[PDB]
């Protein structure tokens, strides 16, 4: 997992800068899934690797449904 | 260090572990027993070791040790 | 011209009643800023309520009313009023309006009114629809927080939603120092706020820049061995996450603490103000005391 | 129609030898804890506040809030003590081992020592002593500060001596005609808890600076239209290139300022006077005051 | 225009970055140049794609000039 684990360290915190030049219709919720998505690190355990995974899910969709606008 | 007149202070290594003193005189050993084939292969040296000076001015003494042995 | 006059008179054009000519005679020896410096200025030029305004920017206020010359109340009379600015340098006798402890030996500042609570606002003294208004002088410790939480509170109104910034208000308006409460009049965000905190976010990250790699990492590396209560209570505040230095270079690093010191000045004024008053020996009723560095 | 002064009286009884030996130090600046009219010898001089564990910077802040007084006249039993007016001159002794020139911001700080001097001799009852603050030049003293700050930073690691050789560097301050050996604060490896405090002091701030400063420059930047706050997002992205609760984000804010007010007692630095005229061999010089 | 047309954007990122950095003989000036050059984007509609490469092409154009001083 880990080499691909590296592109997707890459293309984890390059979603973010996005996050900040767009513009939302509530500028506080936004960050709350973005200060997570800044806060991603790798821990040599991989049991968690799954957990991982998951709040970068949380911060992935329920962001990219803001610039959608659907509820 | 020496101040009389006449005694030039020889080329000498700082603080140095004998493991790595006298094994790094035996690649100085082959530019006098086959010139023809010259690396720097050893790099052994850690920073961990001393300070600033004292280990970077060990890897200049190798060349200043190695461009005479090659001449 | 003749330069601006020590001496000010300040004469009523509207009728006083009786009961209110002994609310001025309580009020002798008191700040009374003024703005014209005429000779001979006007009531409605007098006191800070001509800069009152519906937006009542607190802010707003902290700012216009430092412009202000400040002037002692003296020789209450007849429908005549003479208010006098001290030379600076030279000690005279100030009565404090506000309800705050002097101290001994403490420096103090103007500052626009925060209203008690109850604000029974005493007579408060009006006419023709206008009433006085005299800026609390303060501590400095009451002083510079004031600032800060005025700041503080700009920052959280940032990036959050705007339910969430009526929980910091509420916490952060009330103000327990010094035994007595407090509370800040509408501490509406405004763009006098918007260079305040320019300026304080220009010194946030300048300082960052500045600081040495010794000297951020210095706080984390003690807590390998000393340990203390002021130790532990500030870890916290901090992110989670022997040894050489890097390396030490005492002229590089005389020159980065040199400049680091500049961008806290720049940093620290904009809670800090002119200090007025550097009190003495304070008069045991607490209802006045004499004061220095006037001006 | 005599110009008012403080009175002053020392208890234990004087020599002739002790009286005529406080007679070659008229001018002086002596601080005062607070401005009463009466005032015991003990309350002269930083000596009733002289401690060990304490470091200088408390005797720093302290001394600011001390009323410096001139002794205008000295005699028997009582001692006259003339505190300045703003704006006068004033004649004042070069206690302070930098010589003076014209012009120079002078400004107060405690005294200090590098072991024995050739001359420690002052007044002396029993037990208790006089000392006599410094009157440096302004540029001297903020590379007092800067110096003493940074000693304190290499504290946690005395065991490498190649960070000595560098505090041996900080230690003597070279002003011209001048050789001073600045004292390590440090004193058998333990700091004091000044010196602990004032080196907390400042990098919680740079810490703090480290991090928060990521958010509140996003929103701020687009606002701007001066386009100086949009680049200083850059160093602060390429300041990473090395290797939570809404309540939490109030109380971090709020230890970043009240640390600095803290701090501010080692930032800025009041100027006491401001020479003039200068009197022949330096022993002392006239300057007129200024708060 | 695949990942071809993606990496303009990859490009243009840097150049809009380092407008901030150099400094130029103006400010306000170059101020629209940056900030018209950080509104470059790609229409959902294809034929309209070009008009955003026809003038963010030409804003930064003349910002290389200005370092050079170039007429």
């Amino acid at each position: 997992l880990s080499s691909v684990l590296e592109e997707f360290e890459v293309r984890c915190v390059a979603v973010a800068r996005r996050g900040y030049t767009y513009p939302f219709g509530d500028r506080g919720k936004a960050r709350d899934h973005l200060a997570v998505l800044d806060r991603t690190e790798f821990d040599t355990d991989v049991r968690h690797d799954a957990e991982i995974v998951e709040r970068a899910l949380v911060s992935a969709v329920i962001l990219a449904k803001m610039s959608v606008r659907e509820t | 260090l020496v101040t009389a007149i006449g005694q030039t202070e020889p080329i000498a290594f700082v603080h140095l572990k004998d493991t790595e003193v006298q094994r790094i005189e035996e690649n100085l050993e082959g530019v006098r027993r086959n010139m023809f084939c010259v690396k720097p292969l050893d790099l052994n040296l850690d920073r961990h070791a001393n300070t600033a000076l004292v280990n970077a001015v060990n890897k200049l003494v190798y060349t200043g040790r190695l461009i005479m042995n090659v001449r | 011209m003749a330069a601006m006059e020590a001496n000010i008179f300040c004469t009523f054009d509207h009728k006083l009643s009786i009961a209110d000519v002994g609310k001025l005679t309580k009020l002798v020896a008191a700040v009374v800023p003024i703005p014209q410096r005429l000779h001979l200025i006007k009531h409605y030029q007098l006191g800070l309520h001509q800069f009152v305004d519906h937006t009542r920017g607190y802010v707003r206020l902290r700012g216009l009313l430092r412009n202000m010359t400040l002037t002692l109340m003296r020789r209450v009379e007849g429908n005549q009023i003479l208010l006098h600015v001290p030379t600076h340098g030279l000690l005279y006798t100030v009565l404090n309006t506000g309800p705050v402890t002097w101290e001994k030996g403490d420096a103090l500042c103007v500052l626009p009114p925060l209203f008690h609570g109850p604000l029974a606002r005493e007579n408060l003294l009006t006419l023709g629809q206008w009433e006085l208004v005299l800026p609390w002088i303060v501590p400095m410790p009451l002083a510079l927080e004031i600032n800060q939480r005025l700041l503080i509170m700009g920052l959280f109104s940032l990036d959050r939603s705007y339910e969430e910034v009526k929980a910091a208000v509420q916490q952060l308006q009330t103000i327990t120092f010094r035994d007595a409460t407090f509370t800040i009049p509408d501490p509406v965000i405004d763009q006098h706020l918007l260079i305040d905190m320019k300026t304080a976010c220009l010194s946030m990250s300048m300082v960052a820049n500045l600081a040495s790699e010794l000297t951020m990492t210095y706080v984390r590396k003690l807590a390998l061995e000393d340990s203390s209560m002021l130790l532990v209570k500030c870890q916290e505040l901090l992110m989670r996450l022997p040894a050489r230095p890097q390396h030490v270079s005492p002229d590089d690093e005389i020159a980065r603490l040199s400049a680091l010191f500049v961008m806290l000045r720049q940093l620290d004024d904009l809670i800090r103000e002119q200090v007025v008053f550097t009190v003495c020996d304070v008069s045991p009723d607490n209802k006045s005391a004499t004061c220095i560095f006037k001006g």
